[PDB]
C-alpha cells in the first residue's frame, strides 16, 4: 500500500508516486573466487579463468596500499582442472604479507602464525573451522574458506569505487568495462583478460575452454545432474534465494566443477556452499540444505565441537568473556562451520567446556 | 669490578627460595654482563648449575655462545628478517651446529630437511616442474633451472641472500608494470640493465615492448580495431 | 578368560612415487598382501607419514594424499602443484585375542 | 709501544703525546633488572628495589613513543623476596602491546602469539 | 618369557590448598600412603594437573608448583603471586610382570 517502504540489502524503495522511489544505502562490493576457477568480480561479471600462475586478485592501482593475489594451481591431468592454493595479501607496497594457505596454515610475513591475531590494526581469526577471516583497516576484508576446498570472497568498502584494478574489475557498477587493462582497451574474454595480470612473467597464458568436462564420463553425469540440480528445484531450501539471486552462474559453476572435480563430493559442496554463502551476503539465511548431501563434513567437525549454519559473529572464547577481546569488533557475513555450541566456550586448550569449567584470567594469570 | 654481582648474588641465595636458581641467575647476570662489555667467559660451569645443561629440549644441546641467527631450515630456504639482528652473545639451549630444526620443533641435519617454495613444502633430493622450471631441494636449498649468448646474461642465486627476485621476476613487457612477486630466487639468463626481454631470449628496449590485445601480439607501430574506434600501440598501451 | 591384547606394525615403505602426470605413491592393502607384507584382516587405526620427512605430519604438508584404514594410502602426481608427490609410508594396528 | 693503539668496546685510545689520546666510540646504553629486585640503571647506578607492583622501566618522557614496563611481585614469606613477573612493552601511546610472561609466553595485545614474530618493524 | 605389562592409575585428589601465605598444596607419596591411598614403591613417570582446570598443562598455568617422581607436587602459596595455590593432584604409573 502506497507509503510503505521496503530496504533491501543494497538500496531501500519507498511506494510512492505510483511508482518504487528507490535510493541506494551504501554497498560493501565483493570479489570472489570459487571452484578454484570462476570469479565475480566487484561489478557481478562472471567469468571462467583456467590458469596456473599468481595472479593480482585486487589492488587499488592508484597506489599501493593494498594488493590481495591469489594462486591459482592445475590439480589433475587437465589444463582446466584448478585449484585456488594461497591468498597472498600484499600491504603497505610489500612491506607486510599475510599468506593464508590452502591447509589452513596462515603466514605474517613468511612466518607461521596461529589464530587470532591482531596488530597493525589487522585482524585474523576463524569464525569456523571453514573460514578464516582476515580483516584490516585499509578497506578491504578477506574471507577465505578451506572447507571442502579453497574460496576466497573479498569485502570492500565502497569508498575505494571506481579505483580499483586487477582481476576483480575496478569496481566502477559497470560490467563492460571489467575488462579494462592497463593498456586502456577492454579485453575480450577471461583468459585473455587475466593474462596481463600475472604474477610473474614466466607464467604459462591461461587458454580458453570450451570443452564442457560433463561429456565425458555417463556416470559423473548422472551424478553432478541429480546432486547440483538441487539449485534450481522450486521446492529446495534454495528457492528462498531464487526471487533475488539467478541461480543458472551457480547450477553452471556446479555441473563444472562435479564433472571436472576428481573430488565429485569436494567440488559439488563447495558449489552449493558458494550459491549459499553468495545469497547469505545478499541477506537471506538458506538453512538445512545438506539433506542428504554433504553430511561428511558434518562429521568431520574437531572433537567437541559442532555444526552450525548460522555462524554471524566471533568464536564464544574463555578469555573474551574474561577480558573482552579485539576479535569481536568485525562485521561479516554469517558463514557457516564448527563452532563450539551455545553456553559452552573453548579454553586455551581448545577443548569446549562450559563457562563454569573455564577460568577467569587477571593479569595473564589463570584464576580458577 | 665484580664486588655488586657478588653482593646481589649474596643476597639472592641467602634469601631465594631455591637458592640454586638465584645463585645460577647471578653467575649468569655477571657472566652475560662481561659478555656486554666485551669478554667471552665459556666453560663456566663447573660442578654448578648443571641441571640447566640437562634439562635440554629433547634434539637440542646446551651451548656457552650464542652469539647470532638460530639456524632455522626455512630461513636456509628463503631467508629471514628475524635473523639479521646485533644482539649481544646470550647462553642457551640451540640446536648444533649445522643441524637445522624443521617446523615440527625436531632437529635435523641439512639433507633432511625440505626447501619451502611459495610455503610448499619440498622433500629433499626432489626434481619437480614448476613454470616450465625444472628444480631440485638439495639438501635444504631449492635450486631451480629454466653461460648465455645473446645480450642477456646469467644471473645466479647462490651469491645473492636468498629473496632477491631472479630470472622469474624478470623485467619483462609485461611484468616490467605490475611488478613480480616471489619469494624463491631462479637462477636464469636476464637481460642487461637499461632493457627487457622479449619473453623468448632476446632484449629490447622498454620503448618498443609488443602490446598484447586478445591473445594477440602488436609490435609498436601496428593499429587495431575495437568497436567504432582504432586504437595504436605506443609504449606498452593503445 | 579371554583379552584382547594389540600393538601397532613396523613402517611399510613399498614404492618409490614416479616423477610425471600419472606418478606417485599407491600403498594399498590389496599390494601389501600381494607383495609378502603381512596384512591383518582386521584393525582399528592406522597411521601414514611421509618416509623422507618423520617429523612435520601429513595437514602440515598440506598435499593431497587420502589415507584410511580400509585401504591404505594414495598420492597421485597429477593433483598437487607442482605435479609430484613425496615418499611416503603407514603402519597398521594388529589386535588379537589371548585366553587370560 | 707508540703508535698503538687498542680500542674498548665503548671507546678507543691511542698511545701518544705520552698519554691516551681517547675518543668514544658510539654505545648502546643497557639498563637491567636482576634478581627481581636489582637495578642497573643505563648511568650504571645499582641500586635494590623491592616493590610489589608494575613500575615504569624506561620510557622516553618528552612522548609516549615506548614505555617499558616491569611487574615485580612478592615471592615469599618476607617482603623482600621478590621476583619480575613479566615485562610489557607499551607502544605507541599504549596503542600496542608486547608482553613477555615468565614462563616464556609472548602476547601480542593480550593475544597469544608464538615466537618468531616479525610485524611493525617489531 | 615374562612380558612387561605398564599401567596408569586414576587421580588422587588428596588435599584442598588452604587460602594465606603458608597454606598451599602438598600431595606428597607418604601422605597418600598415610591417608590410605595405594602408591606403588616402584614408578616411571607421575603427571600432575590443576584439578578444578583439567585441560591446561601445568606450565600455562605459571604457577611455581614442582612435581618430582620421587616426592610428588608440592605448591606454596608464596612463591605464587597472587598468594594462593590452584587446586592439584596427580597420578602415578605403575608397572608390573606378568608370566607369558
Ligand atoms: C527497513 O524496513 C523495515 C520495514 O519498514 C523497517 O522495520 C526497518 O527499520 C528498515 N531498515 C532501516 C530503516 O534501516
Ligand atoms: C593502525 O594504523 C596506523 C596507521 O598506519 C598506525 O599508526 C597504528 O599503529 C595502527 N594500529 C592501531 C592500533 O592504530
Ligand atoms: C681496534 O684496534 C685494532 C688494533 O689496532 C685494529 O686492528 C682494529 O681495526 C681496531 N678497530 C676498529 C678500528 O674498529
Ligand atoms: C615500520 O614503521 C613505519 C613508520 O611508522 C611504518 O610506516 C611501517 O608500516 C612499519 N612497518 C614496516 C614493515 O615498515
Ligand atoms: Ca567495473
Ligand atoms: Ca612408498
Ligand atoms: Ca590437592
Amino acid at each position: 500500500s502506497p507509503g510503505t517502504s521496503f530496504n533491501t540489502t543494497c538500496s531501500s524503495c519507498t511506494c510512492s508516486g505510483g511508482l518504487w522511489q528507490c535510493q541506494d544505502l551504501p554497498c560493501p562490493g565483493t570479489c570472489s573466487v570459487q571452484g578454484g576457477a570462476h570469479i565475480s568480480t566487484y561489478d557481478e561479471k562472471l567469468y571462467d579463468l583456467h590458469g596456473d600462475c599468481s595472479y593480482v586478485l585486487s589492488k587499488k592501482c592508484a597506489d599501493s596500499s593494498f594488493t590481495v593475489l591469489a594462486e591459482l594451481r592445475k590439480c589433475g591431468l587437465t589444463d582446466n582442472e584448478n585449484c585456488l592454493k594461497a591468498v597472498t595479501l600484499s600491504l603497505d607496497g610489500g612491506d607486510t604479507a599475510i599468506r593464508v594457505q590452502a591447509d589452513g596454515g596462515v603466514f605474517l610475513n613468511s612466518i607461521y602464525t596461529q589464530l587470532p591475531l591482531s596488530a597493525a590494526n589487522i585482524t585474523l581469526f576463524t569464525p569456523s573451522s571453514f573460514f578464516i577471516v582476515v580483516q584490516t583497516g585499509l578497506g578491504l576484508q578477506l574471507l577465505v574458506q578451506l572447507v571442502p576446498l579453497m574460496q576466497v570472497f573479498v569485502r570492500l568498502d565502497p569508498a575505494h569505487q571506481g579505483q580499483m584494478c586487477g582481476l576483480c574489475g575496478n569496481f566502477n557498477q559497470n560490467q563492460a568495462d571489467d575488462f579494462t587493462a592497463l593498456s586502456g582497451v577492454v579485453e575480450a574474454t577471461g583468459a585473455a583478460f587475466a593474462n596481463t595480470w600475472k604474477a610473474q612473467a614466466a607464467c604459462a597464458n591461461a587458454r580458453n575452454s570450451f570443452e564442457d568436462p560433463c561429456s565425458l564420463s555417463v556416470e559423473n553425469e548422472n551424478y553432478a545432474r541429480h546432486w547440483c540440480s538441487r539449485l534450481t528445484d522450486p521446492n529446495s531450501a534454495f528457492s528462498r534465494c531464487h526471487s533475488i539471486i539467478n541461480p543458472k552462474p551457480f547450477h553452471s559453476n556446479c555441473m563444472f566443477d562435479t564433472c571436472n572435480c576428481e573430488r565429485s563430493e569436494d567440488c559439488l559442496c563447495a558449489a552449493l556452499s558458494s550459491y549459499v554463502h553468495a545469497c547469505a551476503a545478499k541477506g537471506v539465511q538458506l538453512s538445512d540444505w545438506r539433506d542428504g548431501v554433504c553430511t561428511k563434513y558434518m562429521q568431520n567437525c574437531p572433537k567437541s565441537q559442532r555444526y552450525a549454519y548460522v555462524v554471524d559473529a566471533c568464536q564464544p572464547t574463555c578469555r573474551g568473556l574474561s577480558e573482552a577481546d579485539v576479535t569481536c569488533s568485525v562485521s561479516f557475513v554469517p558463514v557457516d562451520g564448527c563452532t563450539c555450541p551455545a553456553g559452552t566456550f573453548l579454553n586455551d586448550a581448545g577443548a569446549c567446556v562450559p563457562a563454569q569449567e573455564c577460568p577467569c584470567y587477571a593479569h595473564g594469570t589463570v584464576l580458577a | 669490578n665484580p664486588k655488586p654481582f657478588h653482593s646481589n648474588c649474596m643476597f639472592d641465595t641467602c634469601n631465594c627460595e631455591r637458592s640454586e636458581d638465584c645463585l645460577c641467575a647471578a653467575l649468569s647476570s655477571y657472566v652475560h654482563a662481561c659478555a656486554a662489555k666485551g669478554v667471552q667467559l665459556s666453560d663456566w660451569r663447573d660442578g654448578v648449575c648443571t641441571k640447566y645443561m640437562q634439562n635440554c629440549p629433547k634434539s637440542q644441546r646446551y651451548a656457552y655462545v650464542v652469539d647470532a641467527c638460530q639456524p632455522t631450515c626455512r630461513g636456509l630456504s628463503e631467508a629471514d628478517v628475524t635473523c639479521s639482528v646485533s644482539f649481544v652473545p646470550v647462553d642457551g639451549c640451540t640446536c648444533p651446529a649445522g643441524t637445522f630444526l624443521n617446523d615440527a620443533g625436531a632437529c635435523v641435519p641439512a639433507q633432511e630437511c625440505p626447501c619451502y617454495a611459495h610455503g610448499t613444502v619440498l622433500a629433499p633430493g626432489e626434481v619437480v616442474h614448476d613454470e616450465g622450471a625444472v628444480c631440485s631441494c638439495t639438501g635444504g636449498k631449492l635450486s631451480c633451472l629454466g653461460g648465455c649468448a645473446a645480450p642477456m646474461v646469467y644471473l645466479d642465486c647462490s651469491n645473492s641472500s636468498a629473496g632477491t627476485p631472479g630470472a622469474e621476476c624478470l623485467r619483462s613487457c609485461h611484468t616490467l608494470d605490475v611488478g613480480c612477486f616471489s619469494t624463491h630466487c631462479v637462477s636464469g639468463c636476464v637481460c642487461p640493465p637499461g632493457l627487457v626481454s622479449d619473453g623468448s631470449g632476446g632484449c629490447i628496449a622498454e620503448e618498443d615492448c609488443p602490446c598484447v590485445h586478445n591473445e594477440a601480439t602488436y609490435k609498436p607501430g601496428e593499429t587495431i580495431r575495437v568497436d567504432c574506434n582504432t586504437c595504436t600501440c605506443r609504449n606498452r598501451r593503445w | 578368560c579371554v583379552r584382547e591384547v594389540c600393538r601397532w606394525s613396523s613402517w611399510y615403505n613399498g614404492h618409490r612415487p614416479e616423477p610425471g602426470l600419472g606418478g606417485g605413491d599407491f600403498e594399498t592393502f590389496e599390494n601389501l598382501r600381494q607383495r609378502g607384507y603381512q596384512v591383518c584382516p582386521v584393525l582399528a587405526d592406522i597411521e601414514c607419514r611421509a618416509a623422507q620427512l618423520p617429523d612435520m605430519p601429513l595437514e602440515e604438508l598440506g598435499q593431497q594424499v587420502d589415507c584410511d584404514r580400509m585401504r591404505g594410502l594414495m598420492c597421485a602426481n597429477s593433483q598437487q602443484s607442482p605435479p609430484l608427490c613425496h615418499d611416503y609410508e603407514l603402519r597398521v594396528l594388529c589386535c588379537e585375542y589371548v585366553p587370560c
